[PDB]
């Protein structure tokens, strides 16, 4: 990396041009020097939301724990793009302090904030997220249900087994596939038993899934 | 709900809206009266619903002259829109920005806003505005910028995306269209979140090459524009696990102020007249997105650098096929990204394939893609327009028409200076 | 933008104005009693532009000479005009500009404005005004330019267009004509949007050199004027993609440079290439200027008849590449072409040309020379100055006309570089 550029970009975060500021925040994310962390934390309070969002994204890319509480605060932002970037960054950082504020983000009015918050929770892999992600499997948006099924497979808690079995009977073909994939990721005797009962009673895709699972275990 | 309000300004905007709304109706199984007889409720972001089950577009049509909207009022879609949504003046802007912005615009701005307020009051969570207009018309240019300014005051914290008609050098088209274009771009710049330009020369070339219409009409072009518009609005109107919604879409495509002019490319554009058409794969439709012949704006992206690149697929398209198609493009093409950017590709998939418009020129396809590129190559389109502006501006030709309609000459200089800065931005991001 | 109010002043104004109504009333399928007896629905589509509904012209007929009233009403289509719309005086101006502009003309003008007011009220959306007059006499010149200013005062946001006939020694042997022409040009430079320069010298030249009519009458000249007027207003009268203001915006780059060189072709049917070649030909221009002696700032072309649009677009592009030097490079896409399916009576195919060429300075130069010779000697000066006007007015009209010629030269010489 280049240290002369880092210090130039850090100074550009205080420039009067909203374009100069947002590109500077974006560039520090690409470089990823620890020296840019405090300047970017101050850039989360910038008047311009395009600068705020770029400051959030960069903090997730550098991934220093200092930015966890500043980003948690940014999840309460008026703008959904800042909220989205903050939620994503928090998943990349992977600090448990971010779990309860991200569980709140699963109930956001913005569907990209919900989607991204679920994958962030799956990335952190904390158990406190299992029951809220199970509730997120009943979301109006199939993309939010996709991320929740995927996040549950990543965590690997068996409280997700039976909710994922119902999610095989989902309207969306991809939520169904992601639920079967999550079940395989969880594994264990709890899913082999659920598959034994499904391969005998179930219909359609859900039965196909169960039958296939037994072919290997 | 994540509702969107559509504003159709001037002849180009209004006539594009007829094509858009004809398509949306067909895509969601809505009749021209608003009745729907045939399981997704996502289209409710674009249509309000009456207690009887009449679906009304969350759309407004504005023109400073009546003739174009009068055809909407007496046409096949007469019952579709509520009469209050269709607003007309008496005298137009006469291809003069200053008439649409100052003189004539000031007489209609407050009614339009109240009519938009009546639509906004019927929204549980208004997510944004889609504004349709020309650069070259006095209403398209002047009234759009005046409205964009007022929407920032009344709403501010709400998205505003544009679909603009970039002027072609055609014998009917006004002389002053390069002036109107630079003036509207200047005043809308800090008020828009994204602007999708459609260069009439490009659509005309596609209609001639792909649909083989020697003399394409506005109906030929608008039906093609509305296909691209549909692709961009599909995830707002349809449920699907593989969608990319508005804030993931905008945040990733247009993350920076000012430089929010993505180049749109659409594939496939097949003639309905073709006796046989081999169905094109994800690889083929993605490959066509890197062909300058399929571009919405005439420019060379192979000679520019990318900041963002979004692929919005629709139809029979599988995630793995998209990854495989992208992989081929990385090895074969010159897809140079700026050295301070993510270097990725945002991918969206909608399940519904394109809808065929009965009597239309397009053939039925299983898959389609609209690639949106935030490229420095768009500055080539800016330079062509800025040169045409410069030739006339040096001698200050036609300028008296503007200054006689509540505008000061300095507004032109200020406008051109902002274009210079916009062109330098694309240059600086390229180095 | 729908209705146009037409005004005709003086002898020339009323005679050329009457042939315009005779011609377009036949084109629109109206007989001398104002009854529509046509066949095409396209004839009545844009009828509300020049007519009020039986159809009556939105025409105001003015003269200080009471004799003109009988001349027009005894003409072929004389029974269509509104009887209340005839504003006639008790004595003609005797070619005195000051008599029409300040004395006898200023007395009758208020009565004229009453009629314009009444016709502008039964207008859904008034586009503007159109005046037919001569610059050589006293009434059409003096009173007509007074009327232009008086309408500009009441309707400042409406288009003001004129068909002004330029004096010529070849046609009228009246000495004071350069005074009347120079004093009017001074008014037209400030208060009109578009002036179509109908030069009596070019009208004579066409009759003499092309039509072989060596001793033409005014009826022969007026046949050329009626056909030009009919062709320049074709797009206003028939359905097409239009209005006075939009046209004016495309044709007028500089407020003062609004004087147009009109043309007509033809003067067995033609082909589109032969039509395009003839409508740009010097011999076919209605103003006595060499187009090769200037550059075109803007051009409006109107083709009438059943013809290929691919052919006209092709022929207008070649006429420009084969002659790039005669078109201004700093005004991109300055040549606009329009096609109308309805041709004029007697012709299978026709072309009307509207040119804003810097070569029109030749027309003004000719009038300036003629003015100068007279004014230095202060010849017949007291006829004017006696009626209440000042000598300074003559000095200002002279300065203005020479400045206009210098302005045309600057843009003719102006390069894109
Ligand atoms: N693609 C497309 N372009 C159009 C359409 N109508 C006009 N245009 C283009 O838009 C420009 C002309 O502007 P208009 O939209 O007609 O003007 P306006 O907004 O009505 O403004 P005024 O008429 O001056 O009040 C030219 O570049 C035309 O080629 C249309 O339906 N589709
Ligand atoms: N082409 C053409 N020129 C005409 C006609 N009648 C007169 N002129 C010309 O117009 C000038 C004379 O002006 P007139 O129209 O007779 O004058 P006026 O406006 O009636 O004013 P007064 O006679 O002073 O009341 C000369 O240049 C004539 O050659 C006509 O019918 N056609
Ligand atoms: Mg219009
Ligand atoms: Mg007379």
């Amino acid at each position: 990396t280049d240290p002369e550029k880092v210090e130039m970009y850090i100074k550009n975060l205080q420039d009067d041009s909203t374009l100069v500021r947002s590109i500077a925040a974006a560039a520090l994310g690409k470089i990823g020097d620890e020296r840019a962390v405090e300047p970017l934390i101050k850039a989360l309070k910038d008047e311009d939301s395009r600068v705020r969002a770029q400051a959030a994204g960069a903090l997730g890319q550098i991934g220093d724990e200092r930015a966890v509480e500043p980003l948690i605060k940014a999840l309460k932002d008026e703008d959904p793009s800042v909220r989205y970037r903050a939620a994503e960054a928090l998943g990349k950082i992977g600090d448990e302090r971010a779990v309860e504020p991200l569980i709140k983000a699963l109930k956001d009015e913005d569907t990209t904030v919900r989607r991204i918050a679920a994958t962030a929770l799956g990335k952190i892999g904390d158990e406190r997220a299992v029951e809220p992600l199970i509730k997120a499997l009943k979301d109006e948006d199939a993309a939010v249900r996709l991320t929740a099924a995927r996040a549950l497979g990543e965590i690997g808690d068996e409280r997700a087994v039976e909710p994922l079995i119902k999610a095989l009977k989902d309207e969306d073909a991809y939520v169904r596939r992601a639920a079967a994939q999550a079940l395989g990721k969880i594994g264990g005797e709890r899913v082999r038993a659920a598959m034994e009962k499904l391969a005998e009673t179930g219909t359609g895709f859900a039965r196909k899934v169960a039958v296939n699972y037994l072919e290997t275990h | 709900m994540r509702e969107c309000i559509s504003i159709h300004v001037g002849q180009a905007g209004v006539q594009i809206g007829n094509a858009c709304w004809e398509l949306y109706c067909l895509e969601h199984g809505i009749q021209p009266d608003g009745q729907m007889p045939s399981g997704d409720d996502s289209f409710n972001t674009f249509f309000s619903e009456t207690g009887a089950g009449k679906h009304v577009p969350r759309a407004v049509f504005v023109d400073l002259e009546p003739t174009v909207i009068d055809e909407v009022r007496t046409g096949t879609y007469r019952q579709l829109f509520h009469p209050e949504q269709l607003i007309t003046g008496k005298e137009d802007a006469a291809n003069n920005y200053a008439r649409g912005h100052y003189t004539i615009g000031k007489e209609i701005i407050d009614l339009v806003l109240d009519r938009i307020r009546k639509l906004a009051d019927q929204c549980t969570g208004l997510q944004g505005f889609l504004v349709f207009h020309s650069f070259g018309g006095g209403t398209g240019s002047g009234f759009t910028s005046l409205l964009m300014e007022r929407l920032s005051v009344d709403y501010g914290k709400k998205s505003k995306l544009e679909f603009s008609i970039y002027p072609a050098p055609q014998v009917s088209t006004a002389v002053v269209e390069p002036y109107n274009s630079i003036l509207t771009t200047h005043t809308t710049l800090e008020h828009s979140d994204c602007a999708f330009m459609v260069d009439n020369e490009a659509i005309y070339d596609i209609c001639r090459r792909n649909l083989d219409i020697e003399r394409p009409t506005y109906t030929n072009l608008n039906r093609l524009i509305s296909q691209i518009v549909s692709s961009i609005t599909a995830s707002l109107r349809f449920d699907g696990a593989l969608n990319v919604d508005l804030t993931e879409f905008q945040t990733n495509l247009v993350p920076y102020p000012r430089i929010h002019f993505p180049l749109a490319t659409y594939a496939p554009v097949i003639s309905a007249e073709k006796a046989y058409h081999e169905q094109l794969s994800v690889a083929e439709i993605t490959n066509a997105c890197f062909e300058p012949a399929n571009q919405m704006v005439k420019c060379d992206p192979r000679h520019g650098k990318y900041m963002a690149c979004c692929l919005l697929y629709r139809g029979d398209v599988v995630p793995k096929d998209v990854n495989a198609a992208i992989a081929t493009i990385k090895t074969k093409r010159s897809i140079q990204f700026v050295d301070w950017c993510p270097t990725g590709f945002k991918v969206g998939i909608n399940y519904q394939p394109p809808t065929v418009v009965p009597g239309g020129d397009l053939a039925k396809v299983q898959r389609a893609v609209c690639m949106l590129s935030n490229t420095t190559a768009i500055a080539e389109a800016w330079a062509r327009l800025d040169h045409k502006f410069d030739l006339m501006y040096a001698k200050r030709a036609f300028v008296h028409w503007y200054v006689g309609e509540g505008m000061e000459e300095g507004e032109f200089s200020e406008a051109r200076e902002d274009m210079a800065a916009l062109e330098k931005d694309y240059e600086e991001v390229g180095v | 933008m729908r209705e146009i109010v037409h005004i005709q002043a003086g002898q020339c104004g009323n005679q050329i104005g009457a042939k315009f109504w005779e011609v377009i009333s036949d084109e629109h399928g109206i007989d001398p009693t104002g009854s529509y007896h046509g066949d095409s629905d396209l004839q009545l589509e844009r009828i509300n532009v020049y007519y009020n509904e039986k159809y009556v012209p939105r025409a105001i007929l003015v003269d200080l000479e009471p004799g003109t009233m009988d001349s027009v009403r005894s003409g072929p289509f004389g029974q269509i005009f509104r009887p209340d719309n005839f504003v006639f005086g008790q004595s003609g101006a005797g070619n005195n500009w000051a008599k029409g502009h300040y004395t006898e003309g200023a007395e009758l003008v208020d009565s004229v404005l009453d009629v314009v007011r009444k016709e502008s009220e039964s207008c859904d959306c008034l586009q503007g005004f159109q005046l037919t007059h001569s610059l050589g006499g006293g009434t059409g010149s003096g009173m007509g330019t007074l009327l232009i200013s008086k309408i500009r005062e009441e309707y400042p946001d409406r288009i003001m267009n004129t068909f002004s006939v330029m004096p010529s020694p070849k046609v009228s042997d009246t000495v004071v004509e350069p005074y009347n022409a120079t004093l009017s040009v001074h008014q037209l430079v400030e208060n009109t949007d578009e002036t179509y320069c109908i030069d009596n010298e070019a009208l004579y030249d066409i009759c003499f050199r092309t039509l072989k009519l060596t001793t033409p009458t005014y009826g022969d000249l007026n046949h050329l004027v009626s056909a030009t007027m009919s062709g320049v207003t074709t797009c206003l009268r028939f359905p097409g993609q239009a209005d006075l203001r939009k046209l004016a915006v495309n044709m007028v780059p500089f407020p003062r440079l609004h004087f147009f060189m009109p043309g007509f072709a033809p003067l067995r049917a033609l082909t589109v290439p032969e039509l395009t070649q003839q409508m740009f030909d010097s011999k076919n221009m209605m103003a006595a200027c060499d187009p090769r002696h200037g550059r075109y700032l803007t051009v409006a072309a109107i083709f009438r008849g059943r013809m290929s649009m691919k052919e006209v677009d092709e022929q207008m592009l070649n006429v420009q590449n084969k002659n790039s030097s005669y078109f201004v490079e700093w005004i991109p896409n300055n040549v606009k072409t329009a096609v109308c399916d309805i041709p004029p009576r007697g012709l299978k195919m026709s072309a009307t040309f509207i040119g804003n060429s810097t070569a029109i300075q030749e027309l003004f130069k000719r009038i300036s020379e003629q003015f100068t010779a007279m004014f230095r000697r202060k010849a017949f000066l007291h006829w004017y100055t006696g009626e209440g006007m000042d000598e300074m007015e003559f000095t200002e009209a002279e300065s203005n006309m020479n400045d206009l010629v210098s302005e045309y030269q600057q843009y003719q010489d102006a390069t894109a570089d």
